[PDB]
């Protein structure tokens, strides 16, 4: 079992920055993959960046090239550095956990930080 | 739909995992060796069971991978190729649809059923996202060209998916029966006699009678999982290890499911080393009593009568050299069925030649070479006698032979 | 429906393969010896596992197979009847609709699924069918069909045969006998915890082989529902360690293990180890 | 839904049958012992199958059964406790829905089935329930209730007795210590044997055959008992055949349901038999 | 398999009392529990009393302080005693056996007896 | 696994006669019952006649009395001479072939021939 815990998330212009932090804790070690998603208002959950436990990233066409998902192993902290914001970023972000407890797979969520850009 | 399958492979699993410790592995993994000059590698028969139980049949129901494309790995000499199969999500979605996903999905839509997302990929990848079974190591050539490792064996369900192994088993038996005939040839015919000093003549006969029956139906038969095999192979190996002393116990390897190679290759050379080793004492001293001039020494064991070549270990104050030159003419045997003092006529059949070798330094070895009629009326009157002239000196005479088989 | 019947059925065989050679055959074969002066078959009682992994059985899911008409084998002296299951085809539809085969399919609608299990004979063309041995009816000196009283079907569990059954009880009772004759001849000669005859070595000896072999064929016998290959592999082992001190048998004497006819292989086995046991130790 | 459950288990089963006995057992039964002085039990992991071959799994598809209320036995000294499932009705209604019954049913429905789970005790009726027991509760002299560390339940795997573990660790590392000593006590690049030498090369081979084979039942100890007892079994027969004073009656028969009067004898028999080697140290 | 066959049913007055028999033959050592059932006109059929083969008894709140179950294992008869009958006792009684054969359970039931309890004001 | 090739097929005169080939290649010794069947336009497919591989024939009842199966082991040929051809015999034949391999049965299909058989309304 893994536990996750977000902060960060507010309000910025266009063009603005933001950091948001993912605090994990539990069985650490069977974390596979760690990920970015995030909640539009009338649209569904969409993934937004990952990276694998070996530092594998990867971003969704629309973040791609302005957003960084990093890991901070010491401190079991998965962040997401939104630069270069637009009004369109505007969603609920959530950190997710796929986590391996041989040999099934599991799903472990953050409980959501609202994320506003203004223009 | 898919939540009722997941259960079952979970049940059956869970019935394998009461009599097997590693219920998963390689059936069958054929490949087209013919693209790889191409820089590509294709399964064409694949039938693996993976650690959580799920079975892959590519004959049956399952599709095979996509090409595996060489051209990512230029760089490297030795790339381990692994079947891939996404790790089943027990709250997600194991689907793919048109959502996006940080990790892969178990199966695929198709006409409309499920499909497995089976992958070949590569050890030295991130792969704790899939259940994961190596399949093939490919190796390079002097010529720099990929090629399948001949050596490479994978984790086995069956013992036929390793044809080498089945080969080198088939050789191991037919060993086995050999030095079993060879050992049960050289066994003292009373009445079955057993006695304190051949317990090395019997032990090695128990141990190779015992395994001999068991290892012949797992051969005969050899679909079943390889721990069955490997159990009665250390069985033997370790009843085998108690009369050796140039292999210690720890050459017995251990079981390693996901490399078979550190298992049943160093394990089948140790037993055809113990099996070459297994050759008791086949020498039978015979004590010579000296009565002046005359040594007389007594043919009773029943081993002799079987089969067997006579040498003599002589000692004399005469020298070395001018001792191998006068023995054979001096020193003339006498006659089993009489009793004298002097041999005045040597027997018929009988010739003392000198020997390089069959420890002792100053001592002079020959080889007691007798015919058909000779060695008959020796074993017959079941004594030997020999005279050894004053001329000779301070002789001293000590009988050996060599039973044959 | 039918389509996870057919999976079911592939995965209780495919982890019975890791640990079994052949995971198949009889666990009950009852018949109703009644009313074979008219020439008329019919079973009671069948517990069948077929080669492809099927389990029949009439007590709980299955119906009995029709009566089995012997006025087509008026001619024959011997007769095997075997138990029939039509194969699954992975191609084809495996239901009776009342469309015309031209091979029998495996089932038939009841609305829920029945298997069409039907009696057969070994002389007939089989191989559109999963077939097991069940009997063999051999004739009397009267010219009367009566089951052989020598048949053993392929089993899957000792219990399946009574007679092999009581054959095995008595195997354990004599090596269990010969065992504490050969405890009373290591007592009968005089011992202050030192052992000095040579007679006494083939003794202590013979006396590993029957010590290692009794608690192990034991708990085997104590719960006899187990495949005969555990059975037969122990037994095997008992008369390899046993063959060690002999001459009228070859090690050639200990039968391969043929699980389509077990006459060729418990019988032979079990006479071979009391001949055995009673040469040791006379 | 429930009829595919129903015989998918007997086919499970029948499969099992064929290689187990006894294919039932403990794989794991863990517990919160804080509430003990209070007088309740609670479970915390149990993986359990029972006789019929239904397997429950409190990680996965199992919910956890209410807590065991101890109040009803303030006036005993030990209890055994028991996970209990209503046994399947082929006639009847297996689903817990309003109406009363005379015995308790299999599932109950929840926001899907979910199996009737209960701890109960050995004391109880429990015919109407499939039973395996789980621990046993002793009193200690301040009279409070503690699980007796002795006890062990039917086993479906050797690792869910950490104790036997133990016991067996310790009997693989007698095994190796008596067998490294006596392999050095055999005696110029070959060996002429002695009547000292029968009973040394009798137990030499008896410790090696044995060695390899329960070393990798010990590597892997999630197999059924069965496997391990019948190689214990093997090698105790081997030992106590240069042991006179010792019967082959000295072996433990296997019996499933009370494992604590097989594998804890049968271990001491062989640490015995083990000890008993004494090859004649002093004989100039 | 178990049968069941009950007697004893009939009209009885407020107040008034019966024994309803029900005779078990078959394969009787597996019987776990034995119970009464009734059914009243369009109701479904409820739980009366239960005694296990053990004898431990339960009953239903509605019979609970009237009723008595009993059990003669000598004559494999299950009895049911109902004391301070009321109008609303009127049913059919059916008598049951949970029965256990190797690891499943099977109910088996008899055919039913009327019961039918009057009015106390002569009707 | 097995292949299937039909030729022979035609159009035909109501009373006339025809004989269908199928050759068969592969694993042909797990070959249980070779079999002909036909669809009409519209029209399922049916069985017309088979043959085990023992040898035992049966047909179709509309079939019955005109048509006949059979088997060259040698040329591994299947074989259906039609003889007394009715307007209702037209359709795409197909030879079928049931085979075994491990327990498990599978059918293999030829691409089909077609037969039309003209009519004389009279």
């Amino acid at each position: 079992q893994v536990q996750l815990v977000e902060s960060g998330g507010g309000l910025v212009q266009a063009g603005g920055t933001l950091k948001l932090s993912c605090a994990a804790s539990g069985s650490i070690s069977g974390i596979v993959v760690m990920a970015w998603y995030r909640q539009a208002p009338g649209k569904q959950r969409e993934l937004v960046a990952s990276i694998t436990s070996g530092g594998t990233t990867n971003y969704a066409d629309s973040v791609k090239g302005r957003f960084t998902i990093s890991k901070d192993n010491a401190e079991n902290t998965l962040y997401l550095r939104m630069n270069s914001l637009k009004p369109e970023d505007t969603a609920v972000y959530y950190c997710k956990a796929f986590f391996r407890r041989d040999y099934v797979g599991y799903d472990y969520w953050g409980q959501g930080t609202q994320v506003t850009v203004s223009s | 739909f898919q939540q009722q399958a997941a259960w079952d492979v979970h049940l059956a699993d869970s019935v394998a995992r009461m009599g097997l410790a590693h219920p998963w592995g390689v059936v069958a993994a054929e490949f087209d060796d013919s693209l790889l000059p191409l820089s590509r590698l294709n399964a064409t028969r694949l039938i693996v069971r993976f650690p959580d139980g799920t079975l892959i049949d590519t004959e049956r129901a399952d599709n095979l991978p996509p090409v595996c494309d060489l051209s990512t790995v230029s760089d490297r000499s030795l790339v381990d190729i692994v079947l891939a199969l996404p790790l089943l999500n027990a709250n997600g979605g194991n689907l793919d649809n048109g959502s996006e996903s940080e990790r892969p999905r178990r199966w695929k839509s198709e006409r409309a059923v499920l499909r497995h997302n089976l992958t070949l990929r590569m050890a030295h990848q991130e792969n704790a996202a899939w259940l994961t079974c190596p399949v093939t190591r490919l190796v390079r050539d002097a010529q720099g060209q990929w090629c399948r490792d001949p050596r490479f064996i994978p984790p086995l369900l069956t013992l036929s998916a390793s044809p080498s192994l089945m080969t080198e088993l088939l050789e191991l038996l037919h060993h086995l029966q050999a030095r079993r005939q060879r050992l049960m040839s050289m066994r003292r015919e009373n009445n079955a006699d057993f006695a304190v000093a051949d317990v090395s003549l019997f032990w090695l006969l128990n141990a190779l009678n015992s395994a001999e029956p068991v290892l012949k139906e797992l051969l005969d038969m050899p679909y079943r999982h390889p721990e069955l095999l490997y159990r009665e192979l250390a069985r033997l190996a370790g009843s085998l290890l108690t009369f050796s002393l140039e292999h210690n116990v720890d050459a017995v390897p251990a079981y390693h499911h996901e490399t078979p190679e550190n298992v049943f290759p160093p394990l089948l050379s140790l037993l055809n080393r113990l099996l070459e080793a297994s050759l008791p004492s086949r020498v039978v001293f015979i004590e010579l009593k000296q009565k002046g001039v005359m040594w007389e020494g007594a043919l009773h064991d029943a081993r002799l009568r079987e089969g067997a070549d006579f040498w003599l270990s002589v000692r004399s104050s005469m020298p070395g050299h001018e001792l191998q030159t006068k023995f054979p003419q001096l020193c003339k045997a006498g006659s089993p069925d009489d009793v004298s003092e002097v041999v005045n006529v040597a027997l018929s059949g009988v010739i003392i030649r000198p020997v390089t070798h069959v420890l002792r330094l100053e001592n002079q070895y020959f080889a007691l070479d007798l015919s058909t009629d000779a060695a008959r009326a020796m074993l017959d009157a079941g004594r030997c006698t020999f005279y050894t002239p004053a001329s000779l000196g301070d002789v001293k005479l000590e009988l050996f032979a060599v039973l044959r088989t």
